[PDB]
């Protein structure tokens, strides 16, 4: 089992939870991960979506959460670990 | 020439889903290919109808075509995409990857 | 029950060991060739229906119920 | 040239199951045939993977073959057959007939 | 919601009336021809993914959300 | 719903019911029928298996139960009706 911090920016319109930590779910023999997605905004960091992510090949054994994509409209980093979506950096690959 | 699970990596840059999908940039579909011939071993996960069909094909070749190598076990993948209102939404698309191909 | 038999042939998961309710050996005429198959059936209904067909031109499904019963029971076409 | 449910009547006299099956002497298998091309309408009951596969086939024809027209809804039929000990047994064979063919 | 649109094309169950969440009109280049298709999508996930692809050579999936929205929105290939 | 008389000759070995009337079962939009199977035995009629039968094309609208098969090892007649497997005749087609 695993668990990631679930913050959703659209809490109002979808009448969903804004803050909290949510347990992850998945099928047998299926790794679960944490995902974070935010907007840098030339320094003014604005968190967008954070939560659980299903099995992904490119998101494997990521003890930290690093957004390797260079100059993206929405930065996105996937990590494998318990509550690994609380720290994130943009390190271009 | 056998129902197998050929592995491949499909990227969303090639399909044109480049400016409305944030992650993943690509995943593994693992398509299925091959042929089913009478009789079928337990490895080729086949239904009773598949067996009847391959038998009626062996008896008469132009009557019925061979069974088709189709996926049987599928999983789901999470997609974080933009909608039509510039918002971003996470959705679990079901039946996106293949983990077993049988003579369904 | 379960019975371990060889799994030689074009289609197998790279494991000759095949654990099944009914093992067999088949020799067809599909695509104008003499392809040989040897395997196991972990489905009683399917094993029975496929082992009750009468050998004829095109099929030679000789089955077997015992331990390693498949090794030396090679299939042979009829007249 | 479309995933359809072609109807046919298969008889057990032709398959050689003549001296160990008492009833039925034959039934209707209703095999499936056709081709699946991008995109697929709601009539062709297809999974998400089928759609991804036909799209990657449209982008590159030799990369991936088209999806396969496979049965999706199946029913069961009762068979009253002789066993190896001259007894007679009734059994509900499952997945013997086809009532819907989709691009599975 | 549900929307009734025409279902002309090589593949349909002999009913032009097609009730779907997203109707569309497509024009491909499959098997070197200009096959035209018009139909409906009763699956939101599939309708979206197939209506968000960017028109290019080989595909022309122009969709529509309204009532009988498909009749006069014939697809056209790009440059 | 439907119901047929269930008499099974193998009640001993399968430890199943010998006599009784059993409700039929089936899926939606699937007709159910009654089936009877017996051995004539040159006059000494011996009931064998009687019970429920799934959807069958050749067993359609059979208000009675007639075994049309000529000279069979085990006579078999399928009928469509409520408790239609109590009377059976061998009328060759
Ligand atoms: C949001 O974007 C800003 C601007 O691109 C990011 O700041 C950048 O962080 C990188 C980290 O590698 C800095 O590069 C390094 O900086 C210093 C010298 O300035 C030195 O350690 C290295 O030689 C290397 O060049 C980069 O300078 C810096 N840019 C600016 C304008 O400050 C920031 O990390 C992004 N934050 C998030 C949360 O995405
Ligand atoms: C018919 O269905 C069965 C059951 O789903 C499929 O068997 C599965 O085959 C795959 C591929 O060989 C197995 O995965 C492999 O398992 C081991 C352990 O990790 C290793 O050899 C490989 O790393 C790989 O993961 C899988 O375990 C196996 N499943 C079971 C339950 O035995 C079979 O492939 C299907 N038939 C066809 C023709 O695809
Ligand atoms: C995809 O799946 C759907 C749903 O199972 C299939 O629709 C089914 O199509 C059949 C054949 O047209 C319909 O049967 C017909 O229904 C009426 C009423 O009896 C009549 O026209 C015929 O006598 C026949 O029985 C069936 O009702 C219909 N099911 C539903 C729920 O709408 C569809 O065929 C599948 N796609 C393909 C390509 O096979
Ligand atoms: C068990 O087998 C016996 C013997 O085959 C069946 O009796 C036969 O019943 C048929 C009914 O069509 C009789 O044919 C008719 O008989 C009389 C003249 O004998 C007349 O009504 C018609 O001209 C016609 O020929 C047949 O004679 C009779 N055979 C004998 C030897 O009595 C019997 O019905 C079978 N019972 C069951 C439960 O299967
Ligand atoms: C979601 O909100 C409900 C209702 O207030 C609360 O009971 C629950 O603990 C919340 N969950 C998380 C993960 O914050
Ligand atoms: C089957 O036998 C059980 C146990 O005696 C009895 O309760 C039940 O009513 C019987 N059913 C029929 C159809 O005879």
């Amino acid at each position: 089992t695993r668990e990631c911090i679930y913050y959703n920016a659209n809490w109002e319109l979808e009448r969903t939870n804004q803050s909290g930590l949510e347990r992850c779910e998945g099928e047998q023999d299926k790794r679960l991960h944490c995902y974070a997605s935010w907007r840098n905004s030339s320094g003014t960091i604005e968190l967008v979506k954070k939560g659980c992510w299903l099995d992904d090949f490119n998101c494997y054994d990521r003890q930290e959460c690093v957004a390797t994509e260079e100059n993206p409209q929405v930065y996105f980093c996937c990590c494998e670990g318990n509550f690994c979506n609380e720290r994130f950096t943009h390190l271009p690959e | 020439t056998a129902c197998r699970k050929h592995e491949l990596y499909v990227s969303f840059q090639d399909l044109g889903w480049q400016d409305w999908i944030i992650a993943p940039k690509g995943y593994a579909a693992n398509y299925c290919d091959g042929e089913c011939s009478f009789p079928l071993n337990a490895h080729m996960n086949a239904t009773n109808h598949a067996i009847v069909q391959t038998l009626v094909h062996l008896m008469n070749p132009e009557y019925v075509p061979k069974p088709c190598c189709a996926p049987t076990k599928l999983n789901a993948i999470s997609v974080l995409y933009f909608d039509d209102n510039s918002n971003v939404i996470l959705k679990k698309y079901r039946n996106m990857v293949v983990r077993a191909c049988g003579c369904h | 029950k379960l019975y371990m038999c060889v799994c030689e042939g074009l289609s197998c998961g790279n494991e000759d060991h095949c654990e099944g309710q009914q093992c067999f050996s088949s020799l067809s005429i599909n695509d104008g060739f003499h392809v040989y198959q040897k395997g196991c059936f972990q489905v009683y209904e399917q094993g029975k229906m496929t082992c009750k067909t009468p050998p004829s031109p095109g099929q030679a499904v000789e089955c077997c119920q015992g331990d390693w019963c498949n090794r030396n029971i090679t299939a042979q076409l009829p007249t």
